[PDB]
């Protein structure tokens, strides 16, 4: 067995290769206390990690060590990996290879320090660093398609044909569920309700995860919510009081299809997918159009597969069929795909091994993992 | 349990224990003692390690133990550890009060006299047995067969030894040790496996290669045939799973390991192996009795159990009378009747024979060395026990 | 061969579970009998041996003085795990808090529960806790005089780097 | 005819026996263990292992009325296992006195003695003595020239058929005095002391299987040349009334069973039971009991995702390796009565080298 | 040294193929006459074009034994010559009408023709092998594996 | 490839599937040992007659069989000395891996290029219809594998010729 540790920017998703689904899913958060620690003894800790922080958050400054899929704070990222292996999986990491992941078009130094900490702190016996939108394509049961992965921090497209990636046609967009959370705070502020702190940012994430949905036709949905009760509904806070919301429920997800709302100049996710298909060689485009693959938690909004199929069918030539593949387990497909990969018998030849790291130094990942 | 004499084959690799008239050992366990150790290995609350752990208690838990052997070559190397086997044997396997009991012990045919003395002293002065007898291990294996002639060869964990017998007379000038047995084949199996890169040099791994040898090894009947299967073919290869869960592939080491009983030079001994040792022993007996020895060679002891050993040994004596008595003339070979006795029970024949002998002499109280006789003559009380 | 305790040669020393309540030089309150102030008690031995004994990976235990030395050798690794980046004035207080916080005794959560005898009675558990808290308070205080030897505001790296090292791959 | 798959064993199952209550069965895995399986509602569960043999177990059998199991192995031992009142099994070593492996064992119909075939050119007929509490072996050895591949007893306790690798099927008297009543004067003979020979019938290939008719008045046996032969004896020293050989178009039979006085099921390397029918005028292959003789989208599971990639990686391509059309996927090693009155088998069972244990109803 | 001196060959005499298969009753000159009368019937059946009646008559007797290679080879020469002179579309009409005894004589000798390609054309024997096994089933090869070694 | 080998490989497939009717068998000459009896040959009554299947004087199979073992040995096409070297070496890689192709010998029988030993244990623990499919799919493809290697040898003979000759 080998660990598969998809340290995403919003959730760590971890477990064992060939296991059905990730067994350690928790916030990619380190919390530190912000108040007068008056009661002596009491089992107090200098910092808290994951669900241990999320449940204590009313006294903590929660901060994610990872932003837009790039590690910003290594002293806390080691704290998350240590929590993953010793507290959440309860293994010794020196006994198991780890398949890690990262998004494409990351800094070189991210990939180096992430191999160095696995070999020099966690003492791991072998490791590998897969591209997240390649893994999501194993989890679809395919060898050609265009994975749209979108998580908490990054959205990216990787077009693949016959198992060859077309790396010139990879699109990264630094917009995903954390920007939709920050935008939901900016529009909730307009109805009556103020959310400000790093802990209140989790309450509005827990709104976004169950009140929001994607409108199939935003400009007509906007007129319908401005003229009826049916689109409005309510959520009950930790403080027992009720929050009622309406056109905020679909204006939030719409930022993915209209990044101009949060001040970005870019294509939306629909036109970013088409700009990746139209960068590919002309003979493969039909087999990409019939195999768009949704992945990552930001693709979980009710109606996003219907909307994505509508917007791509308007951009694509009407002569040919579009399919969006969106399984119900697309919430974890990058982990699911790493759990396939780390169990394929040729894969056991591809690991960076401890001995090979010791001899080659941390630059070995650049001449073995892609 | 029983009121009759207790009997104890304190072998080099296994203790076997029970009473007179037992048809099979009442208990048997590795003759091992262990002390607690920690070793960059798994630990568990499933078991509690006491300061001295022995027999089955150690062998079932040996990942946690510094395993040590009180015996080598059939002699006690460390009496402080043999005391910790004998305490266990009497007080928590048999569950006995030894005060005034009579016990039959065993030892091989050419031991240091200081070993029998300190073994009897311990029986009279730790435990306080009321009577002791010590029998030569291979003459016991002849009572198991219900037999009174024919050369008996015993191969154990520690020593291989031979005792010619004719018409109930024991030929003390012809008894012999080959200092190669089931442990030298095990140290050799570790040394063959080290050529493949598998290392077994922890003290607790020795019982794992004993279990591996005991499971997978066989004696080649025709060396150029097994060297053909070994070098030309995959058919010998076998996968063994260690208690660690590691799997190790073993191949020529299946026949090439127990071959050291037939070729002691593979383990650095200059002595002749079983076939040539039994032949040079029978062929040293007087002209009138040699027929009655070849007509009844008796195998005994656990290291006689290798698959093919009875057939290899019979062939390799027909093959050797042919070289050394017929000078390669085929005309007389069919007249040479050699027979090997290789009964199903033979691993335990020393115990099963001891349990027969301890019935034959249970009531004859002068036949044993009594505690009352030990405490007046000391070591000279053991001169009762034959030449 | 790793380095065993000198005190395994000592006899008729008091015992709890099968820890040895060895003579101790200290100011802390508890049941340990006073040592000679001029002699190496088990804590000067345990601190002297720790930096060598945590590199070995195979350690046979001779008796209750080694079961005591192992608990000390494991608790030094907890202290060096704590101490990184502290001023001595903070380290004293943090490592006394570590020494005094509620811990599992052998026979209760304890890692080496296979090798240490549980307390003989409900009363033996208290004499064990009041010993091990006195032992590990003194062990923390003594260790800090070594790790902050030459400079008082930065733990000497020659002591702090064993914070990743882990006696026989066990920890508390 | 219908097939029901009772259990899938993890290892090859050369032999099995169901107890007389059909509630539990013993079977020989291809190691020194013997498994015991019990009912679990409609399923079967592993109850215990026997493990008293040194080397691979070769055959096993379970006495109907007296409830004792008997076992053979390449270690040259046999054990008889008998139920203690507390619910566990008392092992007992039988001194077979064999120079080479034990291959194949059967309890006699009165269950007072059992016969063991060997590679040693001999058959050890074993019986028990209340005078000694021993099991003691008599060696049939005069005509046997090679390994004994199978045995079957006549429905009277005396006569033993044996199939031997010297391409012949023997009929021997196994009368042992002070166990058997006198044998009745019958088609095979009347002057009938131990090891007297009633036939040395020929075959084209090794005789894998033998069995007497339910009336005892004919013998059937089966060759590695893929033929079944039925021998109809006349009297001692006299040629048979008929020696009908039917040659199959299939791979060899390994096991054989008279369904009634006029029909036989046979099975082996063809992966399927077949039915033969006839009488002393002639015999023919008449049916295959397996419908496999005729050679007869939604969501996708994680284990189908993982296995379609492991198939592309380990094998040529994603596509699954197909089943055989037969119920068994490997040679069917043994074929045994299950239900109906003696001499009208209504159902039988088989166990395979694939580890299937299967119930067949006619 | 002694380890290599075989004794089993001189103290435990093994079985012989004539213990396992019954020895031929007909004498060497009695079969050499019986074959030498049939080969001219087979050679004649080719010369009159009725080659299929050539095979039916040639296959009515078979020579076997370690004493008769100099006429087993002549019988095989005539058999391979007759097989090379039957039209491939007539084969399924011949094979379906052969007894299981005649089929087991055909396929037994095609495996003797396939053993000597430097004297026999394999291409026509492999064609007969496909057709005889497809029509009469796999057991007809198993009866060759099991057959007498001096056939 | 197939269409020229089709008559031959249907004869080999049919012989080899009729030959693979194996069984457990403890040896008659040695006690408590099983041995692959086709490979030892010491007891003759449990050997079956050795059958040759053959397209040509060059291309042949020898099939030897016994109650618990089949040995199968092949000569493949070698029509020039480049195919003699390329075949002789390619088979030494293919037999050098015999511990992982479980049915291979580590040496051929004398006068054969490669040889297989399918023992009883393989027909109990591997799919025996996929064993003959591997033997046959090897005999179809090996002529295409070797002919392709003599193209790559010509391709390098050009690489070194152009690279030497173009720097005058
Ligand atoms: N089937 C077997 N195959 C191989 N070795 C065996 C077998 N059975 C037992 N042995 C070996 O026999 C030895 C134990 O036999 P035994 O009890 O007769 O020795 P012992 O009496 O303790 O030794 P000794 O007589 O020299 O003091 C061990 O080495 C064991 O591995
Ligand atoms: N049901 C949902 N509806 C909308 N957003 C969701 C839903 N489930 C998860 N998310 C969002 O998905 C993000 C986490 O997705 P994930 O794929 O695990 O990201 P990452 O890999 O970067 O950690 C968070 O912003 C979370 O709120
Ligand atoms: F880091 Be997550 F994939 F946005
Ligand atoms: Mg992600
Ligand atoms: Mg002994």
């Amino acid at each position: 067995t080998a660990l598969v540790c998809d340290n995403g920017s919003g959730l760590v998703k971890a477990g064992f290769a060939g296991d059905d689904a990730p067994r350690a899913v928790f916030p990619s958060i380190v919390g530190r206390p912000r108040h007068q620690g008056v009661m002596v003894g009491m089992g107090q800790k200098d910092s808290y990690v994951g669900d241990e922080a999320q449940s204590k958050r009313g006294i903590l400054t929660l901060k994610y060590p990872i932003e837009h899929g790039i590690i910003t704070n290594w002293d806390d990222m080691e704290k998350i990996w240590h929590h993953t292996f010793y507290n959440e999986l309860r293994v010794a990491p020196e006994e198991h290879p780890t398949l890690l992941t990262e998004a494409p078009l990351n800094p070189k130094a991210n990939r180096e320090k992430m191999t160095q900490i696995m070999f020099e702190t966690f003492n791991v016996p072998a490791m590998y660093v897969a591209i997240q939108a390649v893994l999501s394509l194993y989890a679809s049961g395919r060898t050609t398609g265009i994975v749209l992965d979108s998580g908490d921090g990054v959205t990216h497209n990787v077009p693949i044909y016959e198992g060859y990636a077309l790396p010139h046609a990879i699109m990264r967009l630094d917009l995903a569920g954390r920007d939709l959370t920050d935008y939901l705070m900016k529009i909730l502020t307009e109805r009556g309700y103020s959310f400000v702190t790093t802990a209140e940012r989790e309450i509005v994430r827990d709104i976004k995860e169950k009140l929001c949905y994607v409108a199939l036709d935003f400009e007509n949905e906007m007129a319908t919510a401005a003229s009826s009760s049916s689109l409005e509904k309510s959520y009950e806070l930790p403080d027992g009081q009720v929050i009622t919301i309406g056109n905020e429920r679909f204006r939030c997800p719409e930022t993915l299809f209209q990044p101009s709302f949060i001040g970005m100049e870019s294509a939306g996710i629909h036109e970013t997918t088409y700009n990746s298909i139209m960068k590919c060689d002309i003979d493969i485009r039909k087999d990409l159009y019939a195999n768009n693959v949704m992945s990552g938690g930001t693709t979980m909004y009710p109606g996003i597969a219907d909307r994505m199929q509508k917007e791509i069918t308007a951009l694509a030539p009407s002569t040919m069929k579009i399919k969006i593949i969106a399984p119900p387990e697309r919430k974890y497909s990058v982990w699911i795909g790493g759990s396939i990969l780390a169990s394929l018998s040729t894969f056991q030849q591809m690991w960076i091994t401890k001995q090979e790291y010791d001899e080659a130094g941390p630059s070995i990942v650049h001449r073995k993992c892609f | 349990m029983e009121s009759a004499p207790i009997v104890l084959d304190n072998g080099t690799g296994f203790v076997k224990v029970g009473y007179a008239k037992d048809n099979f050992p009442r208990f048997q366990f590795p003759s091992i003692v262990g002390r607690p150790i920690l070793r960059a290995e798994e630990k568990t609350g499933n078991v509690q390690i006491k300061d001295v752990m022995v027999g089955d208690e150690a062998e079932a838990v040996r990942s946690l133990l510094q395993v040590k052997y009180p015996m080598e070559n059939g002699i006690i190397r460390d009496f402080e550890e043999m005391n910790q086997l004998w305490d266990y044997t009497f007080f928590e396997k048999l569950k006995i009060d030894p005060r005034g009991r009579k016990i039959l012990l065993t030892e091989p045919p050419m031991n240091p006299v200081a070993n029998r003395e300190k073994m009897c002293e311990t029986m009279f002065e730790r435990y306080g047995f009321g009577g002791v007898y010590v029998a030569i291990q291979a003459v016991l294996s002849l009572y198991a067969q219900g037999l009174s002639s024919g050369v008996v060869v015993d191969s154990g964990d520690g020593v291989t030894h031979i005792v010619p017998v004719y018409e109930s007379v024991v030929l003390n000038h012809l008894v012999g040790r080959l200092d190669v047995a089931g442990r030298d084949a095990t140290r050799y199996l570790i040394s063959l496996l080290l050529r493949k890169g598998y290392a077994f040099n922890r003290t607790a791994d020795f019982e794992t290669v004993r279990e591996m040898k005991e499971k997978l090894c066989y004696v080649s009947y025709d060396l150029e045939l097994d060297h053909k299967l070994s070098e030309e073919t995959t058919v010998l290869m076998r996968n063994y799973t260690l208690p660690d869960g590691r799997v190790i592939k073993v191949g020529s080491e299946r026949y090439e390991c127990p071959e050291c009983l037939f070729q002691p030079h593979l383990v650095g001994s200059e002595q002749p192996g079983l076939s040539e040792f039994i032949f040079d022993t029978i062929q040293a007996a007087d002209v009138d009795i040699r027929k009655y020895l070849y007509r009844a060679i008796v195998l005994s002891g656990g290291s006689s159990m290798y698959a093919g050993l009875p057939s290899r040994l019979e062939k390799e004596i027909k093959q050797l009378w042919f070289e050394r008595v017929l000078h390669g003339d085929p005309a007389r070979l069919p007249n040479f009747k050699v027979k090997i006795e290789d009964a199903p029970r033979r691993r335990h024949a020393v115990f099963i024979g001891g349990a027969v002998l301890a019935d034959i002499m249970a009531q004859n109280d002068h036949m044993w060395v009594s505690k009352a006789e030990w405490e007046e003559y000391g070591v000279r009380a053991l001169d009762k026990l034959g030449p | 061969p790793a380095y065993h305790s000198s005190f395994l040669s000592l006899t008729d020393v008091p015992t709890t579970g099968n820890i040895a309540m060895l003579p101790l030089k200290t100011k802390f309150r508890g049941p340990a009998y006073p040592a000679d102030e001029s002699q190496m008690d088990i804590i000067d031995e345990c601190i002297g041996l720790f930096r060598a004994n945590c590199f070995f990976r195979n350690f046979e235990i001779k008796g209750p003085a080694d079961r005591t030395l192992i608990y000390g050798t494991l608790f030094i690794s907890e202290c060096l795990g704590r101490v990184n980046g502290l001023n001595y004035r903070d380290a004293e207080r943090q490592l006394n808090s570590l020494a005094l916080e509620n811990f599992s005794i052998p026979g209760s959560g304890f890692p080496l529960n296979a090798l240490y005898a549980p307390p003989l009675s409900p009363q033996d558990a208290e004499i064990m806790r009041t010993y091990l808290t006195q032992f590990r308070q003194e062990l923390a205080y003594r260790l800090l005089s070594h790790v902050y030897a030459t400079e008082k505001d930065h733990p000497s790296k020659w002591w702090t780097c064993f914070s990743k090292r882990r006696f026989m791959n066990k920890a508390l | 005819a219908t097939s029901q798959v009772l259990h899938i064993l993890p290892k090859p199952s050369y032999e099995h026996a169901f107890n007389s209550q059909r509630t539990e069965f013993v079977t020989t895995t291809a190691t020194n263990q013997v498994e015991l399986y019990e009912q679990d509602g409609n399923g079967w569960k592993h109850a215990r292992t026997f493990s008293d043999h040194d080397k691979i177990v070769t055959c096993v059998d379970w006495a109907p009325k007296s409830n004792r199991i008997v076992t053979c192995s390449q270690d040259r031992n046999a054990y008889v296992y008998e139920k203690r009142p507390d619910g566990t099994w008392k092992q007992t070593l039988v001194l077979l006195r064999l120079n080479r492996a034990a291959t194949f064992v059967r309890w006699s119909p009165n269950e007072d003695k059992f016969a063991v075939g060997s590679g040693a050119r001999v058959i050890s007929v074993c019986y028990f003595e209340q005078e000694n509490d021993w099991w003691v072996s008599k060696h049939l050895k005069r005509p046997l020239r090679s390994t004994i591949l199978s045995l079957d007893w006549h429905p009277n306790n005396v006569l033993l058929a044996a199939g031997c690798a010297d391409r012949k099927a023997y009929v021997l008297s196994a009368y042992v005095r002070d166990v058997d009543a006198k044998p009745e004067a019958s088609v095979w003979g009347s002057r009938l002391p131990f090891n007297t020979v009633c036939a040395e019938y020929p075959s084209g290939g090794w005789v894998h299987a033998v069995g007497f008719s339910p009336s005892g008045n004919a013998l059937a046996y089966a060759g590695h040349d893929s033929s079944v032969t039925i021998a109809y004896p006349s009297a001692p020293e006299q040629p048979p009334r008929a020696l009908i050989t039917v040659k199959l178009s299939q791979l060899p039979l390994r096991s054989l069973l008279w369904a009634n006085e006029s029909a036989i099921v046979a099975a082996g390397y063809n992966y399927s039971p077949i039915l033969l029918q006839g009488n002393e005028s002639g015999w023919a292959h008449t049916r295959d009991l397996d419908a496999g003789t005729s050679k007869t989208e939604g969501p996708v599971s994680f284990t189908a995702l993982r296995s379609t990639f492991r198939n592309m990686d380990l094998k040529g391509s994603s596509q699954s390796i197909s089943s055989l059309p037969t119920v068994h996927q490997n040679m069917i090693a043994t074929l045994r009565p299950y239900a109906g009155t003696p001499g009208n088998i209504t159902a039988f069972t088989s166990s395979g080298t694939d580890g299937r244990v299967v119930l067949w109803t006619l | 040294t002694f380890r290599t001196l075989d004794v089993d060959s001189i103290t435990e005499p093994v079985l012989t193929e004539q213990d396992i298969f019954p020895i031929r009753n007909e004498t060497a000159e009695q079969v050499q006459a019986a074959v030498s009368q049939l080969i001219p019937q087979a050679r004649s059946a080719i010369q009159t074009g009725n080659a299929l009646q050539g095979l039916k008559t040639l296959l009515s007797y078979v020579p076997y034994g370690n004493d008769v290679q100099e006429v087993r080879t002549q019988y095989l020469n005539a058999f391979v010559d007759v097989l090379s002179n039957i039209r491939a579309a007539d084969i399924p009409a011949f094979v379906k009408e052969c007894s299981t005894e005649e089929i087991d004589n055909i396929v037994n000798f095609i495996y003797r023709g396939l053993a000597n390609p430097q004297a026999y054309n394999s291409s026509v024997l492999l064609n007969w092998h496909e057709k005889v096994v497809e029509i009469s089933g796999i057991g007809c090869i198993v009866r060759v594996l099991n057959s007498r070694p001096d056939l | 490839m197939s269409n020229t080998l089709r008559p031959y490989l249907n004869a080999v497939r049919s012989t080899l599937t009729a030959s693979l009717a194996l069984e457990e068998f403890s040896s008659e000459i040695v006690e408590r040992q099983s041995q692959p009896e086709v490979e030892v040959g010491r007891s003759p009554e449990i050997l079956l007659k050795p059958l040759v299947v053959s397209r040509n004087e060059q291309e042949q199979c020898l099939i030897e069989s016994s109650v618990n073992s089949v040995r199968f040995s092949i000569r493949i096409k070698q029509v020039d000395e480049i195919e003699r070297i390329l075949v002789r070496k390619f088979m030494q890689f293919l037999m050098g891996r015999a511990e992982s192709f479980f049915i291979l010998r580590r040496k051929p029988v004398q006068g054969y290029d490669i040889s297989f030993l399918i023992t009883n244990y393989h027909t109990e623990e591997m799919l025996k219809h996929k064993l003959v499919d591997f033997i046959i799919e090897f005999m179809e493809e090996v002529d295409a594998e070797i002919s392709e290697m003599k193209l790559f040898l010509n391709g390098r003979a050009r690489l070194v010729a152009e690279t030497y000759l173009s720097c005058f």
